[PDB]
């Protein structure tokens, strides 16, 4: 096989403008528009657009080679994510209204997918990726309905599970890929995403939460868990190393520990002490898995999964305090479990196809596969 | 004269001191200010960053010539809304003032490499006078929506820009030069402004707005746009280089023509999937101005744009300003169609003509301007480190 | 010895927890966007203000959020605990930005010492730089009752004088004469600008964030503002000026651009005129710059004080300034409260941050925090796992 990569002139601009085209006659068939605090709610969605596009999209730009494909592939990730998920939740929620709070529940459905990505990025290709967003976004989507239906919940509030959905995907999906590296510069411009991820997260601990004083709460929860995980990471880093120092790309992914452990329960705990508990276990919990969890590909996206479990775990024990519900939110969590399993599986399946001529397994994470260079030989 | 710059700064600052004390005196919109400030500051200034040896003159000439930009465009477009009495400072008073500093980094993007920080300030100080005088008589005389200033502020960057560029022209520099290059990091640093603007822009076209429906659909409208963009800017991408590669000045940049192109109609009821052909529009014009118009205007026109401002600002502003006509037409806002017209007109005349007398003064050998050698580099006005 | 920074660490967030399950219970969503920019400040803007050293970015992001993430809550605590006099308090918005601040406070003093110290170092000088600071802040708004709501004098004088102090007693003679490391590259600098402005662009946000709603806020923004926009000009003008054939200097550009920021805010509520603001951002960008190239040198060759980042050029002169400013401002009608108070405010900050940074100091010293050698200072790998490929 031919490591050099396959012409993609035809390929990729005929898959983008054929999804752009569908995806704006959708909007004009099923489509429509709509005060005091349009701001203010406008505050909470644009957190959350900054958390997507800058935090996930440099938080992956660590690698040597390939921090324009990170970057830049997630803005074209979140672009065609929102787009996808206002028609997909109108359509399984039911025309589509286009409120700003409709955009913001889209976006934390495209951030699943660019959380998810992380776990496949510098192995795949812009269109692999376009089937990946479609996917994904359609199986949540799936989920919710599920739960909506089974549950009795409510359609846009079970996308809380959204942590572990994104985690168990992302995994499922990289574990079909085929089998297969910092630099300093990189791991700056990732820290920076990591930092935008970690003082915004508060703001995605509460865009589904109707009332002020839940709102506030959370908020100030996760504030206090992600200050507690942040201390807990870069102190224990050095703990779980072999060369007993700390490691930059460790801190760039424990530091949202806390703000993933409380995430569906922030709203639940109502002091802060049991926040920064639950931070504390969080980071502790990120430590044990960064030194146990490549002995037995991405150790990351491995320890988000653990730290999504963890959450889920929490919010049961806590949501009994405030029988039946145990088991129900049980069936619930592996029901979510099962559901990105399987769908990750399909989607892993429907990216090993040839027609999306993806890198050779030689050429990973390396921007020369997609993007121009100067002075090179092009062609044959 | 190493004493020029230093002089004009201080003359300038001392100026606009006596003028705010002159004729100056003293919460809902103010996150909306700090997101525009976001795109003056970090969008743009780290947009420029692309060049590899002149990302020290690209983001701090931006600080430098955005915080003049700041206080001259105060002081112009107050006193042209208050028709030479005082004026007090609200949070619209400096939205408004970021935007004219956004026009003159609009006109500082086709120069960029081939002027001095002396040069930029007495660039900064014309621009804002023309710029505020075709903004008052876009929204007072012709009284045409530009809620977005497709017109009034990249239209007219752009054109003052190209303007000032073809009098500036450099024979020299017209086949290529040495230092006109990217990097691989400096890139991976122009994609930091790119992110901030594509991610802020919403509040760019809607800060503004007129609060309720309109304000709303400017956020909505943009927002949209630019996720079309964003898709369409990166199929044509890969769509004219070599085997579908992408390119960084493609990604860069035209990824963010929506928000330009929808500017005009972005307060109009042009509803979602208009706001989304737009933007689609925008995207493709954008690349294909990358691709071939930019070589077409710097080898046959010698006008050198140097980031290309003309594709991102220029050609979507157009487009935009034809919008507002069609959208008019159709009947989604209730303006004038041939107010609208004149005032895309007016804005590219008026840009033209200021661009040309203000390249006529930039022309004079005073005001330290590199030699052909030394364009697009940092050495010539900063110490440099000796390490990437 | 091996197993002292996570050891410490930990001990810190279990007294943390235990405080705040002891002490701390539950205009918020009017002021939340302003906290927003303040935490962008803290985090981004010092973080990577401080990223200039080629071989110290890594250590500067990651130990300034380690510190500030520790002080915010330390800083709850102790801020809270006073305001409460010993009993339970409620936390709502403005213990955020008042727990951010004085983060802000341990931040300023780090800039002086930084590459020179370990983060357990950094750990003990948070711990006791936000209880002197908590108190003197305490003593200017309580006792005093003078008027810094920008904090020229609470967190800026205090936190560069504090660190001068901690910066003196640490003093390495190794050091004086210079350093390999100590130097920049150019993608840091870059990094450096992007802290840079991010501080830039939020700076009215934080000096208006705990003025009175109305007025006072509205003054304090534009103030900020306006005086940030002048004093970038003057930065800008005199790099050029003091620089060999008048070529701007990026370490001018980064931080002397800011001391107009810096030096309003003891008035920025105060009704000085945006021609007061001005006249202000344009003096203390001229000082901030004139101290970087006179002062700096003299500080660290003749006085055994060396200051990594020029803290002093940015925090402590404006600082000064800025006090000096108010009590102008009070003798001219800008704002009441007494002329003494004002005075009594600037001089209790500098006087309590030197003697608690000496106290700090000697207790950094002490050769018990893993601190760097002379040879590995302003080096990531002392502490951190350096990438080969830069
Ligand atoms: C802005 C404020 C002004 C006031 C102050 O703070 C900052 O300035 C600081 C600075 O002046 C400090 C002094 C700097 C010089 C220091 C010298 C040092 O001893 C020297 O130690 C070196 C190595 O450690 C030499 O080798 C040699 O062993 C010996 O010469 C001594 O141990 C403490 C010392 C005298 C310091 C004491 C405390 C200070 C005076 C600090 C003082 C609070
Ligand atoms: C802004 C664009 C679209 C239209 C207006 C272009 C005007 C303003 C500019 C661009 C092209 C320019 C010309 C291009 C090249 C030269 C040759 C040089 O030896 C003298 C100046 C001269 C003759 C320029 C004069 C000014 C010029 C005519
Ligand atoms: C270069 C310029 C002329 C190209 C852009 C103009 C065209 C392609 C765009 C911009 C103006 C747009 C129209 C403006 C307003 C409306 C009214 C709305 O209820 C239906 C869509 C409709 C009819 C839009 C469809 C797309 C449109 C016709």
């Amino acid at each position: 096989s031919s490591k050099y990569p396959r012409s993609v002139r035809r390929c990729l601009p005929l898959w983008a403008l054929t999804l752009e085209a569908a995806l704006i006659l959708l909007f004009y068939f099923f489509t429509h528009y709509d005060q005091k605090g349009l701001v203010a709610s406008y505050q909470v969605g644009q957190d959350l657009t900054v958390m997507a596009a800058l935090g996930l999209g440099f938080l992956t730009s660590n690698f040597r080679r390939h921090s324009w494909s990170s970057v830049a592939f997630n803005l074209f990730m979140l672009a065609l994510g929102v787009q996808w998920a206002i028609l997909l939740d109108g359509f399984l929620s039911q025309k589509v209204v286009i409120t700003l709070f409709s955009i913001r529940l889209a976006t934390m459905s495209a951030m699943s997918v660019l959380i998810s990505a992380g776990a496949v990025l510098g192995k795949v290709n812009l269109a692999q990726l376009v089937v990946m967003v479609l996917v994904e976004v359609t199986a949540l989507g799936t989920l919710r309905m599920v739960i909506s239906n089974i549950f009795n919940t409510d359609y846009h509030m079970n996308l809380r599970h959204f942590y572990v959905f994104a985690a168990y995907f992302g995994l499922t999906v990289a574990w079909c890929l085929p089998k297969p590296q910092r630099a300093t510069i990189p791991s700056l411009s990732a820290m920076l995403g990591a930092l935008f991820l970690w003082m915004f997260w508060p703001s995605v601990n509460s865009p589904l939460l109707r009332s002020p004083i839940q709102r506030k709460n959370a908020m100030f929860n996760t504030y206090y868990a992600l200050a507690v995980s942040v201390v807990t990471a870069i102190s224990g880093s050095s703990l779980a190393h072999p060369q007993r120092k700390i490691s930059m790309t460790y801190v760039h992914s424990a530091v949202l520990a806390g703000g993933v452990a409380v995430g569906t329960s922030c709203h639940l705990i109502p002091s802060p002490w049991l926040a920064m508990v639950l931070g504390l276990v969080a980071g502790l919990i990120s430590i044990g898995g960064a030194k146990c969890l490549p002995v037995c590909i991405s150790v990351m996206h491995s320890i988000f999964s653990l730290l999504g479990l963890l959450g889920e775990i929490t919010y049961i024990v806590l949501l009994v305090l405030h029988g039946f519900q145990v088991l129900l939110s049980i069936g619930e969590l592996s029901l979510a479990i099962v559901i990105a399993l399987t769908s990750g599986l399909l989607t892993g399946l429907l990216l090993n196809l040839k027609i999306w001529k993806a890198p050779h397994v030689a050429k990973y994470f390396d921007d020369q596969v997609f993007w121009k260079f100067p002075h090179l030989a092009v062609g044959f | 004269m190493r004493f020029t710059f230093p002089l004009m700064a201080i003359v300038l600052e001392i100026a606009m001191i006596v003028l705010f004390g002159l004729f100056v005196e003293y919460f809902e919109l103010y996150p909306l200010f700090q997101d525009v400030h976001v795109m003056i500051f970090v969008g743009f200034g780290f947009l420029m960053t692309f060049l590899k040896k002149y990302g020290f003159s690209s983001v701090g000439i931006n600080l430098l010539v955005a915080a003049l930009g700041l206080q001259w465009g105060t002081i112009v477009q107050g006193i042209l809304q208050s028709q030479g009495q005082k004026f007090n400072i609200g949070i619209k008073n400096m939205i408004n003032a970021d935007f004219s500093a956004a026009t003159v980094l609009i006109s500082f993007g086709a120069v960029l490499g081939k002027t001095s920080p002396t040069q930029m300030l007495i660039m900064t100080i014309l621009e804002i006078v023309f710029f505020a005088h075709n903004e008052y008589l876009v929204s007072e005389i012709f009284k045409a929506s530009d809620i977005g200033a497709s017109m009034t502020i990249h239209a007219f960057g752009a054109y003052f820009g190209l303007a000032v560029a073809g009098i500036l022209y450099r024979s020299g520099l017209r086949k290529g030069h040495e230092n006109e290059e990217s990097a691989y990091y400096s890139d991976l640093f122009a994609m930091i402004g790119t992110l901030f603007l594509w991610m802020f822009w919403p509040s760019f076209n809607s800060a503004i707005a007129e609060p309720g429906d309109k304000q709303c659909r400017a956020i909505v409208n943009t927002y949209f746009s630019l996720a079309a963009c964003v898709l369409t800017a990166f199929a044509f991408s890969s769509l004219v280089e070599h085997r579908g590669k992408l390119n960084m000045v493609h990604i860069q940049n035209a990824t963010l023509a929506g928000g330009v192109a929808v500017g005009t109609c972005a307060d109009m009821a042009i509803h979602p999937f208009g706001s989304m052909i737009i933007g689609s529009i925008a995207g493709m014009v954008s690349v294909l101005g990358y691709k071939f118009l930019t070589p077409l205007f710097t080898t046959k026109l010698r006008i050198h744009d140097t980031c290309g401002v003309h594709n991102l600002h220029g050609l979507p502003g157009v487009v935009g300003g034809l919008a507002g006509i069609v959208a008019v037409a159709m009947g989604a806002s209730n303006t004038s169609m041939a107010m609208q017209a004149a005032a895309l007109g007016s804005s590219i005349g008026t840009a033209v003509v200021g661009g040309l007398m203000t390249g006529l003064i930039l022309k004079l050998p005073l005001w330290g301007q590199p030699s052909d050698q030394n364009c697009y580099d940092d050495s010539v006005y900063w110490k440099v480190p000796k390490t990437r």
